């Protein structure tokens, strides 16, 4: 294989010298029609025509490419703007949720920054899980009616009204985020009668 | 994505601007070309250019064949080295197996394994292929069981 | 001029259709990915529903989700998971007053986080995996009836 390839390469090398020798003959005819001023301007015009043709051909292909690219950029930018608006609204909604529970004073709050609040209670994620804690709250409610019945304890699920903008059909991709908040928005409260 | 949107807006427009520049240049070159072709000059210059391009193409193909040949030749030298390395492995291993045969005979003499010699020579009368040691292992296993 | 015009028109159109094909191919790969994903999610729900059926707790026409939803079409509109799980626990507590000799007992059923979940899908699929992970857990009851 190496011998065959090297032979082919040597044939090409011989052909290159042959083609090189032939360029000189064109020059000889060029010399004897030697007008230098006509030649220089002809060369400049030839270069300009080649440059212009190359540029216009390349641009005719590229410009549509960048137009389609701009189309894609606009589509993805609209999608990104949708997501950004959605999450601004969703973050504000979670803010409203968190502000409702904090207001009760049941739980104290160092600083009304979600990252800071999460930092304050990060521990609890390690301690409980939603199902477990709900079960044990029911268990405690069952247990605590043995002693306190005279006080007429009572629980009642407390809910936060659905923000109206949840109604706008953000589309399929966003439905999961609304379902999660809608599912989680329900929370339990307990109130007990004590000396009136 | 907004930044990309701005970039693409500017870029597509600029490409269009270069297209208009190129269109102007092409048109002026074509118009001047008409007036310039009236001497045999332009044809001569064009052919000369085609010959130069053909020489360039031949150079490129020569370089491509040179690249492929050098790639092939390096691997060929590597393969020659690998065959030599395999021969080295064979030399090292066979020498070891020879010593092992002396050792194995020693173990057979201590354990009185008469089959050791017969099996070794049988192996040498068929070490031209994938010799089957299953019977040899079975024999030594039976001998060891007897011991 | 005609040939140049044709080549120019083609030079403009071809990149447009090529980019369109690029987008189409990307979205087609995405769609096939989605199809595989949704096949997997439907199959996962199939394994779950087939599990519940194996228990025999609920009877069904056939192992087809469309028939099943029509049969149970109103229950999802009526209740929600937390409430029913809680009230089942409440009933379990109450009815242990009568049944205490049987040593009632419950035990959570879980799904072995199927491995194909690993081929991260992100964004559009992350909510669905999280939802399924939360909802996949269900409670079971076993009773020590006369030993």
């Amino acid at each position: 294989e190496l011998d065959d390839l090297k032979g082919d390469q040597n044939v090409k090398e011989s052909q290159l010298r042959k083609e090189k020798a032939e360029i000189e003959s064109i020059e000889q005819q060029l010399k004897l029609k030697g007008i230098e001023e006509v030649r220089l301007r002809i060369q400049q015009v030839q270069q300009e025509l080649r440059e212009a043709t190359e540029g216009i051909n390349h641009l005719l292909e590229t410009i549509p490419q960048k137009k389609a690219k701009q189309e894609t950029c606009q589509n993805e930018l609209a999608a990104a703007k949708t997501s950004a608006e959605f999450w601004s609204n969703m973050a504000d909604e979670w803010e409203q949720m968190v502000r409702a529970d904090i207001a009760r004073g049941f739980v104290e709050v160092v600083e009304m920054d979600p990252v800071k609040i999460v930092k304050q209670l990060e521990s609890i994620l390690g301690k409980y899980d939603r199902s477990k804690l709900n079960e044990q709250l029911t268990k405690t409610f069952i247990n605590e009616q043995i002693f306190l019945t005279e006080y007429r304890m009572f629980e009642y699920p407390e809910e936060t009204e659905r923000p109206e903008w949840f109604s706008k059909e953000w589309g399929e991709y966003y439905e999961p985020f609304m379902n999660e908040w809608n599912q989680l928005q329900s929370r339990r409260l307990i109130l007990m009668e004590y000396k009136g | 994505l907004t930044a990309q949107d701005e970039e693409l807006t500017q870029e597509i427009k600029q490409e269009e601007e270069q297209k208009q520049q190129f269109a102007q240049q092409q048109e002026i070159a074509l118009e001047e070309k008409k007036r310039l072709e009236r001497h045999e000059v332009w044809n001569l210059e064009e052919d000369k250019r085609k010959k130069i391009e053909n020489t360039k193409s031949l150079s490129s193909e020569i370089n491509s064949l040179q690249k492929k040949w050098d790639h092939k030749n390096s691997q060929y030298n590597r393969l020659w080295q690998e065959r030599e390395q395999s021969q080295n492995q064979i030399r090292q291993h066979e020498s070891g197996m020879e010593d092992l045969l002396g050792e194995l005979q020693f173990d057979a003499e201590e354990a009185a394994f008469s089959e050791h010699e017969v099996n070794v020579h049988d192996f040498e009368r068929h070490q031209e292929e994938e010799f089957d040691f299953s019977i040899w292992i079975g024999e030594i296993g039976s001998h060891e069981q007897l011991l």
